[PDB]
């Protein structure tokens, strides 16, 4: 399945309909989970040689590069120019401090060969996913530039694959584009709710930003249904308006004293007024002092 | 005493001397508002960067804010020493001092938090694990049963 | 006399529940000299949904 | 006006359409907004669909006649969206409205007359 | 409970705000929390085990 | 008996000094390291 | 160039956290609950009605009990209002107060037998038979709360000796 998709992506990139981009997006979404499972298997396999490499490297690709660069030999963390290009200086210092006291035995030759093969397969899967994402971005820029510039190229490709192209997504309202891609998970969440444009927002204002991005995505899909708006200025204006709305959603002289007539008439509403503030309280034994005797204790206060 | 007022008046005179005659009608008020805003921004530990303000005027405002802040800090400390010693003071002085000290103490607390973030945890890893081993040995010696999450059917 | 102003009747059902319906009351202002008794009727809706105490 | 907006009603035709839209919105038989009009055309309960030629862009209303070709409903374009918004009983301009049929409403004859007069403009 | 401990620790790492000033309190405890009274009495007990030793 | 009709008397009664009316005084796994 | 000061602090903090977690894994007695699981149970636990209407009904029942202590419909309504919301101990106390304030009441005795547990319902049925004998409902409640063949046979024999004209 991956080889035929890679051959189709190579045949599409060598010549430079809409189902090939959705197939490449589905292949990339499967290859991401396959690379995550391969990184989990490599972390479970190399746990005997380096038990602290998982906590020092939280990323999957960074841990895969650290397991491919160092391996069972823990002496590759002192002045290593290859490890300085993958991780930072503080991460390399933490990795060297973890490898100075690792308390773990080295792996065998077959286990290290299997770990290197899994790391090479994960790197090839990441390169194929990057090439498929670049091909999907090129197909989205060639097909619908406004939807690829407003909500993203991969999000527009997923919306065109779920709705059935730009001609079917243009006939869909905003309430159908907001719930496009749904199924405990969060209800009323589709492909536009977990997008990159919806991830740059607080969770309290995430549903409102998704509802505001869904109408703009539907308008961009309706503008990209014909051969108009090939530049993407309307999508850029919608993105600027959404950024202004997200920035707005995130973060007097004393009147001249006067004494008019306090009251001209009474009864009627006036009574409800006092009822709100100044209602009939006990009005007795509360503002009274009882001159003679003492209530409760003498100086209780 | 009243160093800030004289400092403000002198910087205003110096700026308005180096000021075109035909433009100084409202620009004096605008730059005074800018001075007040800069002082407020320094008092609040918030960035102050006017985009359209020319850099010579901006540098003069920065120098004025620095001088006024030095005087402000020094007089706040002096007033606190006077009050703590027992000198006769009125309400306004104490209120002002408290406000100044509050601002200064939050400045120092922000600096301390940032120093903790930069210099990392002050407790060493082995020190922390020694403390943890001490605590776990104590609790095991006490046979202490951990407190559970408030039960839904909690009787009490 | 306003003791009979707030009155209710408890209708107990055999299976499931037992309701308490407030009925209309009458504050009696009686004059012993003239024999005139003003019976101010207070409806059941004045105390059913007021969300207030006896004060 | 926009050449893509078809059909275009006359002055008295737009006045009668605005009066019918006001009578439907006052009797709770009209839905304002493009998404509500698309939901009414998808459900098959919309008697007529009115659009606005003064919409920037008008392509967001371009699926409104095409859905009218998918549900056999008459389509018409108003002269301005502000006039359609004022006829829909709102201060904001409406670019697309849907007059929906009701269970024996009194405005069914006027809706049938508007559907008969709007079917001859598109030729 | 670990959930309670996480809640207690997270309640300390909040923003402390004056009129115009605010900063993220990340090092020290707040002492304005209702359960801070507990924390001081617990953490201090730890120092007691350091001062007294687990034997004494 | 049926007793259809019963009046109610809602007042601010039961006022005391937070004591008990009665003369008598008001009645009131573990961790292990491996 | 420029060095981000936060990264080294975060790295050291994570190292200390990892060391503390490694040490803590040797601790076996620690307790932890499932947050989601606990919540779901809370969800399922969610039930009363309006709180203000229930408070007004309880105040009206208290006023009816204070205005008529010898009214077993008022005592039954107060017991039903205290048992439909809140706790059952206050309902049992109100049923006992209505039984002690309004004697010879079969409805109040039945409410006190139904609101109390069976070890208390047997004593409540005995007190109801001592206060108001020849009651078929109290005898049926005493025979139903016996949970035995011989005890129900003895209760039926005592009811036939008390009231032999009960079909």
């Amino acid at each position: 399945m991956f080889a035929e998709i890679m051959m189709k992506i190579e045949e599409y990139i060598s010549k430079q309909e809409y189902r090939v981009i959705v197939d490449a997006n589905n292949l990339t979404v499967e290859i991401e989970n396959e690379l995550n499972i391969i990184h989990k298997f490599i972390r479970d396999k190399y746990s005997k040689r380096f038990p602290e490499l998982e906590s020092l490297v939280p990323n999957a690709l960074d841990y895969i590069r650290t397991v491919k660069e160092l391996g069972n030999s823990l002496d590759k963390c002192k002045n290593n120019e290859n490890l300085q290009q993958i991780l930072t200086n503080a991460t390399i210092m933490v990795v060297s401090v973890t490898a100075s006291t690792t308390q773990g035995q080295q792996l065998s030759e077959e286990e290290l060969e299997r770990l290197e093969e899994a790391c090479d397969m994960a790197l090839e899967l990441n390169a194929s996913k990057h090439r498929i994402y670049e091909y999907v971005e090129s197909r989205m820029s060639f097909i619908a530039p406004n939807l690829s510039i407003i909500i993203g190229a991969s999000t527009a490709a997923k919306i065109m694959g779920v709705a059935g192209g730009l001609t079917n997504l243009s006939k869909m309202p905003a309430c159908n584009i907001m719930l496009l891609g749904a199924q405990s998970v969060l209800p009323h969440t589709g492909y536009i709710y977990h997008s990159d444009i919806v991830q740059s927002l607080p969770p309290d204002l995430r549903r409102k930003a998704a509802r505001l991005v869904a109408a703009k995505c539907t308008l961009a899909a309706r503008v990209d249904s014909f051969h108009e708006s090939t530049e993407g200025k309307v999508g850029y204006e919608l993105k600027d308006e959404i950024e202004r709305k997200f920035d707005k959603w995130q973060e007097k002289p004393l009147p001249a004293p006067l004494d008019g007539q306090r009251k001209k008439r009474g009864g009627r509403r006036y009574r409800k007024m006092k009822e709100r503030l100044g209602l009939t309280e006990i009005r007795k034994q509360a503002n009274r002092m009882s001159f003679g005797e003492i209530e409760e204790d003498a100086y209780q206060e | 005493s009243h160093f800030d007022l004289e400092l403000r008046a002198a910087v205003m005179h110096d700026i308005l001397d180096m000021m075109p005659e035909g433009i100084k009608q409202n620009k004096a008020r605008t730059i005074l508002q800018h001075l007040s805003e800069a002082w407020r921004c320094w008092k609040a530990n918030i960035p102050w960067k006017v985009p359209g303000l020319p850099t010579p005027i901006e540098n003069m405002i920065l120098r004025y804010v620095k001088a006024k802040a030095d005087w402000w800090t020094n007089t706040a400390h002096y007033n606190r020493e006077r009050i703590r010693r027992g000198a006769t003071v009125d309400k306004t002085v104490c209120k002002k001092n408290l406000g100044r000290l509050t601002r200064l103490y939050l400045k120092a607390e922000q600096e301390r938090q940032h120093n903790y973030l930069k210099d990392g945890p002050y407790i060493t890893a082995e020190e922390a694990v020694a403390v943890y081993t001490t605590t776990v040995h104590w609790l095991e010696s006490r046979r202490f049963s951990p407190i559970p999450f408030p039960p839904l059917s909690y009787k009490h | 006399d306003d003791t009979n102003v707030y009155r209710v009747t408890i209708h107990k059902t055999f299976e499931g529940n037992l309701t308490t319906k407030p009925i209309n009351g009458a504050i009696f202002i009686f004059n012993p000299r003239t024999g005139q008794l003003f019976l101010k009727i207070i409806h059941t809706s004045v105390w059913a949904g007021q969300k207030r105490l006896g004060q | 006006v926009n050449p893509k907006a078809y059909p275009l009603a006359d002055a008295h035709l737009t006045k009668k359409l605005l009066d019918l839209v006001q009578q439907s919105c006052n009797y709770k038989q009209l839905r304002k907004g493009a998404n509500e009009a698309t939901k009414t055309l998808n459900r098959g309960i919309s008697e007529f669909i009115v659009m606005a030629a003064d919409a920037e862009p008008l392509e967001i209303i371009l699926h409104l006649p095409l859905l009218c070709e998918d549900k056999n409903v008459p389509y018409v374009f108003v002269r301005s969206k502000q006039a359609l918004g004022r006829a829909c009983g709102v201060s904001r301009p409406v670019i697309a409205c849907s007059v929906t049929i009701k269970e024996g409403s009194q405005l069914k004859q006027q809706i049938q007359s508007i559907q008969q007069s709007i079917e001859r403009l598109l030729v | 409970d670990h959930n309670i401990a996480d809640y207690m620790t997270a309640k300390n790492n909040v923003v402390i705000n004056y009129k115009d000033m605010n900063h993220t309190n990340s090092y020290g405890i707040i002492r304005g929390l209702q359960f801070a009274s507990f924390i001081v009495q617990y953490y201090g007990l730890v120092m007691d085990l350091l001062v007294l030793g687990l034997h004494r | 008996d049926e007793t259809y009709g019963v009046n109610v008397q809602f007042e601010s009664d039961e006022e005391e000094g937070d004591e008990d009316v009665y003369g008598e005084v008001r009645e009131e796994c573990t961790l292990s390291a491996n | 160039g420029e060095l981000d000061m936060r990264k080294i602090g975060q790295a050291r903090n994570t190292l200390m956290d990892m060391r503390l977690s490694q040490v803590s894994d040797s601790v076996s007695g620690q307790t932890v609950v499932d947050p989601k699981g606990y919540l779901t149970d809370l969800n399922s636990m969610i039930p009363g009605g309006d709180i203000n209407d229930i408070k007004k009904a309880r105040l009206l029942l208290k006023s009816v009990r204070e205005t008529n202590p010898h009214h077993p419909p008022a005592w039954i309504a107060s017991a039903r209002l205290e048992e439909v919301t809140g706790k059952l101990q206050v309902a049992r106390n109100l049923i006992m107060k209505g039984t002690e304030m309004c004697p010879k009441s079969e409805d109040v005795w039945l409410e006190a037998a139904r609101l109390q547990p069976g070890d208390t319902a047997k004593a409540v049925v005995a007190q109801a038979v001592r206060h108001l004998p020849q009651s078929v409902r109290i005898y049926i409640r005493a025979a139903e709360l016996e949970t035995d063949i011989r005890a129900k046979k003895r209760v039926l024999r005592k009811a036939l000796e008390h009231v032999p004209n009960s079909v």
